[PDB]
């Protein structure tokens, strides 16, 4: 396979954050 | 919040919770996955041990005992404590190793001889039938007092394992009524699970409760009848699956979504950008 | 090490009835999965009201930020945010064209239900989400639902005649009811393929195409393995 793109670094929910 | 922060005791919960929705014949890969995301044996050992018996008596797990022809079901009927389970059929325990599926160190187990001539009448009828109806199915009839009642539960098997098509299948049914005559009532439960992961991941899950009624007299004939009862009743519920499958193919799935546009050919996509 | 592949095995075999539960427990499992796990298990798609438009959009991964979702229509994240994450000026010019095309998309083949598409500025191309939710009207005892989510990265060549295609695709089907009967899950597929890029064949046509292309086929392959293939194990097992 291939690997999806990738997507900016975001803010986590805030619950894992 | 650390204060709120998910424990280690939460975690080899979620663990357990996991392995036992394994789906039929992937127990070790799942199992794989959970070890390793855990992280921790000595907390999986202690805090999920239960569910691998959990899942095995849940699942019907068949398992062949050295010496003996047949197989037997591990079902919570049969739970002798101690990691030990109960073979009625051959009136032995045995030691199960719930990781492994593997039975070992059968000893003579003894019987009340109340329900000998019932459960093995029953348990005669109910092979016969299995090997009628199923390609590969086991069973495994228990008779126990229950409540002061003589009670017969007959727990049926039949699975298809084929990993490198990547599916599986599997049949559960589970059948009860008292010796009491005349008439007694029969309460069943009918399981059905598929999964398919060939590039996705498809289950199929259903469950059906059955209540219907059986003349008791002698344990030849209530056998005889107590076989009919379960003929016609996994008989109709395969049909009505396979209906079921029909209905949700020509009317649920056609009415997501169309084949093809009405103009009965692919979009034009200039026409759809178009102003 | 191994951890994120045994997640993602995990989540093929776990059962899809219960994908959102088993997806938060699992990173409650192994919390610095979280980012990667929620990037890459596809969920049910949930319906929000952007309520300045007064129109439904469609949720997911793609377009949160913290717990914050973007519109489509609107281009704003609700509940507010201040430092969201959006697309260049002129990347959000094309992102409100491809919402009008699959608009239409989508009622041309699915005759109701919603869309969305959002997309996201790459190195040397962009990327998008094409999403679709249609519920099924309940008729027959039967309660159905689908989701579409295809992702695609566009990778601009020097000459802007040409440009790579990667597009992965999955259909979310599900299907419930004699007693019960739930039938659910999904399949996804891959494809990449160069195509023209022209005045006459814009990158949304590209796409359109590739993306009707692809769910036609899943379409055909659900057809196939969900009343063809499962039945026929069912069957198999009596």
């Amino acid at each position: 396979s291939f690997a999806k793109p990738k997507m900016p670094g975001r803010r986590l929910p805030g619950r894992f954050n | 919040d650390f204060e709120d922060r998910v424990s280690d005791e939460e975690k080899v919960r979620i663990a357990a919770k996991f392995i036992t929705h394994a789906p039929p014949g992937e127990f070790n890969e799942v199992f794989n996955d959970v070890r390793l995301l855990l992280n921790n044996d000595n907390l999986l050992r202690e805090g999920a041990a239960h569910a691998f018996a959990q899942y095995n008596m849940d699942q019907f797990t068949p398992v062949k005992i050295e010496g003996y022809d047949d197989q037997v079901l591990i079902t919570e009927h049969g739970d002798l404590g101690n990691g030990r389970f109960l073979d009625p059929r051959n009136k032995i325990s045995f030691k199960f190793d719930h990781l492994r599926k593997e039975a070992s160190d059968p000893q003579p187990e003894d019987t009340e001889s109340a329900l000998k001539q019932w459960r093995d009448a029953c348990d005669s009828a109910l092979r016969a039938y299995v090997k009628d109806h199923y390609p590969n199915g086991f069973c495994t009839v228990y008779g126990k007092s229950i409540d002061g009642q003589q009670t017969i539960i007959a727990c049926i098997e039949s699975h298809q394992f084929q990993p490198k098509n990547f599916w599986n299948g599997r049949w559960r049914s589970e059948w009860k009524f008292t010796i009491t005559p005349p008439t007694a009532q029969v309460a069943a439960v009918l399981k059905i699970q598929v999964h398919y992961y060939e590039d996705g991941n498809v289950q199929l899950v259903s469950h059906k409760d059955i209540q219907d009624s059986v003349q008791v007299s002698s344990d030849v004939q209530t056998a005889k009848e107590f076989i009919k009862i379960i003929e016609n009743a996994e008989n109709e519920y395969q049909t009505a699956i396979s209906e079921n499958y029909q209905t949700m193919s020509d009317t649920t799935f056609k009415a997501l979504r169309r084949q093809l546009p009405v103009t009965r050919t692919k979009i034009d996509w200039n026409k759809i950008l178009s102003y | 090490d191994q951890q994120l592949d045994c997640a993602l095995d995990l989540m093929r075999r776990l059962p899809p009835q219960q994908i959102e539960k088993n997806l938060s427990d699992l990173i409650d499992l192994v919390p610095s999965l979280c980012e990667d796990l929620l990037s890459s298990v596809d969920q049910p798609l949930k319906i929000a009201r952007d309520k300045v438009v007064g129109k439904d959009y469609l949720l997911c991964d793609y377009n949160r930020d913290g717990d914050s979702y973007r519109s489509p229509w609107s281009n704003k994240y609700d509940p507010p945010l201040e430092d969201g994450a959006m697309p260049s000026a002129r990347l959000r010019k094309l992102e409100v064209e491809a919402n009008n095309a699959f608009d239409q998309y989508r009622d041309l083949y699915f005759e109701g239900g919603v869309s969305s598409v959002y997309l996201w500025d790459l190195d040397h191309g962009f990327a998008g989400v094409i999403l679709i939710k249609k519920a099924g009207d309940g008729s027959k005892k039967i309660k159905g639902c689908w989701d579409s989510i295809h992702v695609v990265e566009v990778q601009e060549k020097s000459s802007g005649r040409t440009a790579h295609y990667k597009l992965t695709s999955t259909v979310m089907l599900w299907l419930q009811t004699s007693g019960t009967m739930n039938l659910g899950g999904s399949l996804t597929r891959q494809m990449e393929k160069d195509e023209t890029v022209s005045d006459s064949s814009p990158h949304i046509a590209n796409i359109g195409r590739l993306v009707e292309d692809m769910e036609n086929k899943i379409r055909s392959t659900l057809n196939e393995i969900y009343f063809g293939k499962t039945k026929d194990i069912v069957n198999g097992l009596r």
